[PDB]
């Protein structure tokens, strides 16, 4: 599941830049008022550098 | 972590605070709180925490 | 007309009509199998050939 | 597109009755106002922006008003009790009924 791969981070994951999925992600990540943490989580893999 | 911010209490109604709030942005922008926690917490103190 | 992947988002409801949607949208991620893990020699195996 | 000169009797005498009223324009591209928030603030401050939409005006075209609303009560900027006036003078019906 994407649980699944969100809790391990020994394969890396990420996505096309300036994508609707990149700024949806972005968008998660950010708001601390969000339900669901993963997204948060997600997110620092796909910033990274 | 949030909701705090430290302070210190000083007799009530005096000029102190109120012209104070620049020249802290004054000793921030110096670094000298900066200093002051260099001396107060040695980054390579007795131990690695 | 407009047609394609394109998806229902607020933003461009401001300024097209969309009708209702024929289809859901959903994320995804893709995986290469685990291959498979038994031979018949992988008791031999600890010692080269 | 609102000409800020009606809303300027209001703003006028409500302000001396001590309200704390605040004015804030709608961007033409809301999602990226509103995650301009998100990744400028502190958490401290959220905290207390959010206790402020709770009450609210919005002053503008219908079509508008439905994708900032939906835009809001997605993000979970706004609970079960806020209560928001939108006020113009020409919502058709079938903009009621949305």
């Amino acid at each position: 599941s994407l649980q699944d791969l969100s809790k391990q981070t020994e394969i890396p994951y990420g996505t096309v830049l300036d994508s609707a999925v990149y700024e949806h992600v972005r968008m998660k990540g950010l708001n601390p008022f969000e339900r669901d943490s993963m997204y948060s989580q997600m997110w620092w893999m796909i910033n990274r550098s | 972590v949030a909701d705090r911010g430290y302070g210190i209490a000083l007799q009530h109604g005096s000029p102190y605070r109120d012209v104070f709030s620049q020249r802290i942005l004054e000793l921030q922008q110096n670094g000298d709180m900066d200093i002051l926690k260099h001396k107060w917490w040695p980054k390579n103190g007795q131990c690695d925490l | 007309i407009g047609i394609s992947a394109l998806t229902i988002t607020p933003d461009r409801e401001n300024v097209v009509d969309f009708t209702t949607r024929y289809m859901d949208y959903s994320v995804g991620v893709l995986l290469r199998r685990a291959e498979k893990t038994v031979d018949m020699f992988a008791c031999l195996a600890p010692f080269d050939l | 597109e609102y000409d800020i000169r009606g809303i300027q009797e209001f703003l006028d005498k409500v302000s001396q009755q001590g309200m704390d009223v605040a004015l804030q324009k709608v961007e033409n591209n809301i999602n990226k106002m509103i995650t301009t928030l998100f990744d400028t603030m502190r958490i401290e401050e959220l905290n207390r922006y959010r206790d402020t939409l709770r009450r609210a005006i919005l002053v503008m075209n219908p079509a508008t008003a439905k994708s900032f609303i939906t835009e809001v009560v997605e993000t979970n900027l706004v609970a079960f009790d806020c209560h928001w006036i939108i006020i113009n003078e020409e919502i058709n019906d079938v903009d009621v009924q949305e």
